[PDB]
């Protein structure tokens, strides 16, 4: 078995840098065509740069021509990648290629043994942690039906953030959502669950949230108006 | 460089079913496409090369055809398991790849009414400043469903930032909350409000609403 | 001035069957879509099948699944049905519902007329 | 078109040289005004012969493209591709038009090279003929790619560079890989059926290895005017031993330009033959005896008759009008210089006085015969390689041409009765017989090229000659022309014996 690997990434304010490894133990690197195949979250793949390391032909994409630079290395067998003057379209999830050298089988198979990538990305948000706010059922209606009691977590960053219902008590019924990304470069995430009618008043119900990098378990109550 | 198409940008079969995902061409390109399977969250694997051979590793159930400047990809039996999106990628140089748009493969389920349910602002968000107020659209399908955040009996675009869950496991279902964002300007605005919500299992739109 | 007409419905016994065409005239209704509904005594709109393009299928209702099914010809502008095997269960009215988009959000805009099945 | 014009022009080089040195001995056994006659006609039938092979093997050229299924021609647009885009970059400025380009002709090949070739569609994928063109495939495409990578830094000069580097080697892959020559034989194979073919190549090679005999024989009959220090079977002993010990042949073809110093060098020899009696004046005594009512007159029909054989065998109007205008004249001119006392003289140079024109003529005779079996020794050899499939197998190939010209050291006799049983046959009834039976259907009448000029108002003329030189060529030379010729030749072989030693020494 032969694998590749990236590290290196991580947030950078718009118009940082950042340095992208490709360790390839196993099977060498010293006559292969790296690549860089980026994706942005949500969206299709796009080709970024290769490095042809044997004779060397560094070409990039229009998209990012004139910015990144793509050196080589040999002894360690791995193949950098420097970058300058990031964008808000550039966070997304990079991923290392190989590619057999024409021509031949080798060749003719393309990206293969693809890395597990990394994830970069481009904002101007301060690390500050999250609002929990209960969210009434309005009892007053949608009573009889399967009432939905939910908690709105939002103004916090990054994208790493869980939700655990009664601090974990809870787990049938949850419905969490993808965090999307609030136009003023913070966060925000909304969950829910389907309280059944007979148990709108009967169980107290403590939302609580967890955050990784300001770590802070800031819990708050649901409860019927 | 050159332009490449993936004309069923969303499909859903049930297990036991054969599919096929097409793929064309701009120029005509000699072969020399690829399809990737690329599971959500972890990295795309290659699955066929040079457009009629099959990768030495997987289910042989995977093949595709050439055809001047069309390439499909075809499965025999769709596995529960094979459920997730694939590329079509060709490779005619070392600088000049391009990938489709890509097709997401899903699961079929029964044709669903969305319980919609929308809550007011919050009572701690008056304090803050800063208010919102979310409508929910759980247990339906698909994923097809326009809601329109109707405010002062009027349309509104811009000011909702809407999120869908990925398909759960258990019921096979769907769920978006619409979220629309306002700041304390909410109260001197139409008291009333209700996100009307369109739906191919609803016939007559349902719409909630809330004073205040 | 693009309607649409439902045709068939009648009275059959049980494990007898029917079939609804319901064509239109006037617009490119090749590319459109177009859904059925039930409306039973008190209930109203209960689903009943959708038209979803070319390249996709029908996704059924509730509990009509596997039995009743919807074909669409492209050419003679219209949407097709193959009903089988009723029962008293379907003792309705049926509708004609177009979608009024693209995109399939299931808007609405010209209804049918009645179609009574049972 | 056809391009079987210089095949033509050199064989029938060939077969005037031979003639002209021999000629002179039959003019005289024939009579002036019949040996006229007999000439212009037979040249004339010559010439319409050679049309008519031009017309069959256009014929079977055009049908094999047009009943030949249009499948393969994807390679041709491919190749198509290459060419224009390779003149668009040549026209191609700026960097955008090269790469756009050089994408495309790079497709073209990718496809190219999974399509078989038009020329080894019987072989196995995995035969090492396809190895080598799959990768003679994959080195065009590491040059495309080669100039693509220099595209891409900017340099578009030496994108020129590479584009010119991948022109000469697709070149010196493709032109000396595709182009092929066809022989005959396999038009006849293609058109009548395997029967004619079977019977058609015993008869091509008989005559082949005739003519070679012939040919070797003449040096034999010539260099012993140089000096008579030794029999001319010993000349003969060392001129085989010569010939054969290049036994090797170099592939060589395309013999247009070496054959411009063959025919103003035979244009000479007849000039010397012709005017070293116009104002020499040997003429005296007896000139015009004949013709003999005895069946020699047609001993110098069948020599004749050897005449404008060439140009049918090739393929294996002012052009004879030229062989005319360098024949004629020197045959009338060495019938007056000498007249009846050539009858014991087959050759020429025989009556020739010690004069330095003649050790010219001699030397240019002696170059033409090398000349001539140096090109005429590849295709015999060919066919023998393939009719049994470096050289352990064709080394002693010259063994039987040494001892069957040692059984015949003779120039005239041997030559009538090559001329009356082989080519009268292979030259003339083949080619008119297999025509005219090609076009026995109605449906192949519809298909052809019309009368060229406007001299004729018909259709249903090629049928008025075809239907009639067939029985006259046979009945004129096999019918009594070859009975003569043998019986020359038995009086001739029984006057010196076999294995005669030498000839009118």
């Amino acid at each position: 078995e032969v694998q590749l690997v990236e590290s290196g990434g991580g947030l950078v304010q718009p118009g940082g840098s950042l340095r992208l490894s490709c360790a390839a133990s196993g099977f060498n690197v010293v006559d292969f065509s790296l690549h860089w195949v980026r994706q942005a979250p949500g969206k299709g793949l796009e080709w970024v740069a290769y490095i042809s390391s044997s004779s060397g032909s560094t070409s990039y994409a229009d998209s990012v021509k004139g910015r990144f630079t793509i050196s080589a290395d040999t002894s360690k067998n791995t193949a950098y990648l420097q970058m300058n003057s990031l964008r808000a379209e550039d966070t997304a999830v990079y991923y290392c290629a190989r590619w057999g050298y024409w021509p031949g089988e080798p060749w003719w198979k393309a990206f293969d043994y693809w890395g597990q990538g990394t994830l970069v990305t481009v904002s101007s948000a301060s690390t500050k942690g999250p609002s929990v706010f209960p969210l009434a059922p309005s009892s007053k209606s949608t009573s009889g039906g399967t009432a939905a009691l939910g908690c709105l977590v939002k103004d916090y960053f990054p994208e790493p953030v869980t939700v655990s219902w009664n601090s974990g008590a809870l787990t049938s019924g949850v419905h969490t959502f993808p965090a999307v990304l609030q136009s003023s470069g913070l966060y925000s995430l909304s969950s829910v669950v389907t309280v059944p009618s007979s148990s709108l008043g009967t169980q107290t119900y403590i939302c609580n949230v967890n955050h990784k990098p300001s770590n802070t378990k800031v819990d708050k109550k649901v409860e019927p108006k | 460089d050159i332009q490449m198409t993936q004309s069923p940008s969303s499909l859903s079969a049930s297990v036991g079913d054969r599919v096929t995902i097409t793929c064309r061409a701009s120029q005509s390109v000699s072969s020399a496409v690829a399809w990737y399977q690329q599971k959500p969250g972890k990295a795309p694997k290659l699955l066929i090369y040079s457009a009629s051979s099959l990768y030495s590793g997987v289910p042989s159930r995977f093949s595709g055809s050439r055809s001047g400047t069309d390439f499909t990809l075809t499965i025999s039996s769709l596995q529960p398991e094979d459920f997730a999106t694939y590329y079509c990628q060709q490779y005619l140089y070392y600088s000049l790849v391009t990938f489709g748009q890509g097709t997401k493969v899903e699961i079929k389920r029964t044709v669903a009414a969305p319980s919609v349910f929308i809550f007011p602002p919050s009572d701690s968000q008056l304090k803050s400043g800063t208010a919102s107020v979310v409508c929910l659209l759980n247990n339906f399908y698909p994923r097809e469903a326009k809601v329109q955040w109707k405010v002062d009996n009027a349309l509104q675009s811009g000011n909702s930032q809407e999120s869908v869950t990925e398909q759960d496991s258990k019921d096979s279902t769907y769920s978006l909350s619409s979220t629309l964002t306002l700041s304390k300007a909410d109260y001197e605005k139409h008291k009333v409000y209700a996100c009307e919500v369109t739906h191919q299992g609803l016939s007559s739109p349902v719409t909630k609403s809330f004073n205040r | 001035q693009v309607q649409l007409q439902e045709s068939g419905g009648g009275l059959v016994q049980p494990g007898g069957s029917l079939r609804l065409s319901c064509a239109a005239s006037g617009r490119t209704i090749s590319r459109y879509a177009m859904s059925w509904f039930r409306q039973a005594p008190g209930k109203e709109r209960e689903f009943v099948a959708v038209a979803r393009r070319s390249g996709d299928g029908a996704f059924y209702a509730d509990s009509v699944q596997g039995r009743f099914t919807v074909s669409r010809d492209d050419a003679k502008n219209t949407v097709y049905l193959q009903m089988n095997s009723l029962k008293p269960e379907d003792t309705a009215v049926y509708y004609c519902a177009i979608d009024s988009d693209t995109f399939y959000s299931g808007s609405y805009d010209y209804w049918g007329q009645g179609t009574q099945v049972t | 078109g056809g391009s079987v014009w210089d095949a033509w022009f050199s064989c029938a080089s060939n077969q005037v040289a031979q003639v002209l040195l021999t000629l002179p001995y039959s003019f005289s056994q024939l009579g002036m005004l019949s040996g006229i006659v007999l000439q212009i006609f037979y040249g004339l039938l010559g010439s319409w012969t050679a049309y008519l092979i031009s017309v069959l093997y256009v014929e079977y050229r055009a049908r094999k493209e047009k009943e030949g299924k249009s499948f393969k021609a994807d390679l041709e647009d491919n190749w198509e591709t290459l060419n224009d885009n390779l003149k668009v970059i040549e026209k191609a400025d700026n960097a955008a038009q090269v790469k756009d380009a050089l994408t495309k002709m790079r497709a073209a090949a990718l496809d190219a090279q999974k399509a078989t070739p038009p020329k080894l569609e019987d072989k196995s994928p995995d035969s090492p003929e396809m190895k080598d063109f799959r990768h003679g495939f994959d080195i065009l495409v590491g040059q495309i790619d080669d100039a693509l990578k220099l595209a891409n830094e900017g340099k578009v000069k030496e994108a020129q560079a590479a584009a010119e580097q991948l022109k000469t080697t697709r070149n010196a892959y493709i032109q000396k890989y595709l182009n092929h020559v066809i022989q005959w034989f396999e038009v006849l194979d293609g058109l009548l059926g395997s029967y004619w073919k079977a019977l058609g190549l015993a008869f091509n090679c008989t005559f082949l290895l005739f003519g070679s005999v012939i040919q070797l024989i003449a040096c034999a009959s010539n260099i012993y005017y140089i000096n008579d220090h030794l029999d001319k079977r010993t000349w003969t002993y060392i001129f085989g031993a010569c010939c054969a010990t290049t036994v090797f042949i170099p592939s060589f073809h395309n013999y247009r330009i070496w054959s411009f110093l063959g025919l103003g060098m035979t244009t000479y020899t007849a000039w010397y033959l012709a005017i070293a009696s116009i104002i020499h004046g040997q003429a005296e005594g007896v000139k015009h005896s004949g013709p003999t009512k005895l069946v020699l007159y047609f001993t110098g029909a069948t020599n004749i008759l050897y005449t404008f054989g060439g140009h049918a065998v090739t393929v294996e109007l002012m052009a004879t009008l030229y062989v005319f205008t360098l024949t004629i004249p020197s045959a009338a001119a060495v019938y007056w210089a000498f007249g009846d006392a050539l009858l014991d003289h087959s050759n020429a140079f025989s009556l020739m006085p010690k004069n330095a024109w003649r050790d010219a003529a001699v030397i240019l005779m002696l170059i033409h015969q090398f000349i001539t079996f140096g090109f005429a020794c590849t295709p015999l050899y060919f066919v023998w390689e393939k009719v049994i499939g470096r050289a352990l197998a064709r080394l002693p190939v010259v063994i039987p041409i040494w001892f069957l010209a040692i059984i015949f050291p003779f120039f005239g006799p041997i030559n009538s009765a090559v001329g009356a049983l082989l080519v009268s046959f292979t030259v003339y009834i083949i080619p008119s017989l297999a025509h005219m039976l090609t076009y026995r259907s109605a449906s192949a009448r519809q298909n052809a090229a019309e009368k060229p000029p406007f001299f004729m108002p018909s259709w249903t003329a090629m049928y008025v000659l075809n239907a009639f030189v067939v029985v006259w060529v046979l009945i004129v030379g096999f019918g009594f022309g070859g009975w003569a010729s043998v019986t020359n030749f038995v009086r001739q072989v029984d006057t010196f014996g076999l294995f005669a030693k030498c000839y009118q020494c």
